[PDB]
């Protein structure tokens, strides 16, 4: 959806770094928790990271914890994902997603689907190869 | 900026709408009954509806709550047969939390409601 | 002409729609977990959802069930963190029922889910 | 299209009897459990009796059990309430109400409300007084 436009993707090398950004428009950004979820080539939607509306609480999937850092600038209506120590398994289309409410923002332990979020992004391609 | 931590036994205002038949609906207080680990990390919580349309506990799956101590509109009853798993997006605000004695009543009512009491 | 009774541990096809967010929805099999006195006389039942999006228990509130024994489309998981009270008008048809061993796992998973264990 | 029309109410002395009926049309009567609920002046709705969609299973409130008998004829698409041993406390307007589902039909212990049912009749008045 045009409510969430991602940028900052592209091809990178193992051990490289990359910063994704996601620009929100048309909804009240600072009252939504934000998610990054990715779709690897051939696989389903795997939740990556979550941040609450105020930004003080963050959650990560076990496979990216410590390597990825999620953050937000509510003044700029922008969500960020800083990706470090990039591994080949990180190759995917990365989407941002939004869920309303002050208590939203959590760890996801099961596969997710687009219809479970209030707003769904357009997606940016991240490719990691030697 | 940080989350308000959801603890078992907390009472929140939640949007249960829409419902069907004899299910409790609307925007009403609910008590968190899911374990604290699930409440800290899961996208959902498990709640029991609170209704003010009845006053006495009548049946052993109901638990009464005072209006003054828990700051509600009236003397209400926790319905431990009216349970649902809510995405945290449905939670609006924290109202209060139940005492240790009152949550032991909720525990015993859940054991009966879900047929968990080892009978023999 | 009479209605077949509803028993704890039965698996019914049930309409859970509509839902929001991460809540289980659609028309799917569910496990009756309310006591049998409520199942016989109350206008509502309490159920736990069954999902096919996973086939192995992710956490100790999940219980696996094979498709062959329990007449499922595929190997599925009972989610004891996804429980809800349904008016019996949502119950579509009885699919099967769980074994005594399987209901023991359901009982244990429910105890963890709702923080009922000793301590 | 959907209509539930009650009839058979009236004035009886205490100890008299009445046969209420509720005719259905516009929907599949055999797919719905049927209820009787009554309402006294200035009072909330009181569930009285329930019968499942097939007719084999019946339920009664403690205040009427043994005195009232619910039944249905799905061929005539009609619900009945046989009322015996009537007393002044039975004075009320009596509604039939429908809820879909093969497993509906049960004992109601909470105060009931109109939205808890699918279809509602227009009611029939029952008055039990000697004067
Ligand atoms: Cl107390
Ligand atoms: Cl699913
Ligand atoms: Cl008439
Ligand atoms: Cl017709």
């Amino acid at each position: 959806q045009v409510q969430l436009q991602e940028s900052g993707g592209g091809l990178v090398q193992p051990g490289g770094s990359l910063r994704l950004s996601c620009a929100a428009s048309g909804f009240t950004f600072s009252s939504y928790a934000m998610s990054w979820v990715r779709q690897a080539p051939g696989k389903g939607l795997e939740w990556v990271s979550d941040i609450n509306s105020g930004g003080g609480s963050t959650y990560y999937a076990d496979s990216v914890k410590g390597r990825f850092t999620i953050s937000r600038d509510n003044a700029k209506n922008t969500l960020y994902l800083q990706m470090n120590s990039l591994k080949p398994e990180d190759t995917a289309v990365y989407y941002c997603a939004a869920k309303e409410g002050p208590y939203s923002g959590s760890y996801y332990y099961m596969p997710v689907f687009r219809d479970e979020y209030d707003y769904w992004g357009q997606g940016t391609q991240v490719t990691v190869s030697s | 900026h940080s989350q308000d931590p959801i603890r078992r036994g907390d009472v929140y205002l939640a949007d249960l709408s829409p419902v069907q038949g004899s299910e409790q609906g609307g925007v009403r207080p609910v008590v968190i009954i899911q374990n604290d680990t699930g409440n800290k990390y899961s996208p959902t919580v498990i709640v029991a509806a609170i209704t003010g349309r009845i006053n006495k506990a009548k049946i052993p799956t109901h638990v009464e709550i005072e209006k003054k101590k828990y700051k509600l509109d009236k003397d209400s009853v926790i319905l431990l047969e009216q349970i649902r798993t809510l995405d945290k997006k449905r939670l609006k605000e924290k109202l209060t939390y139940l005492s240790d004695d009152k949550m032991k009543e909720v525990d015993n009512a859940l054991m009966i409601s879900l047929g968990l009491n080892a009978v023999a």
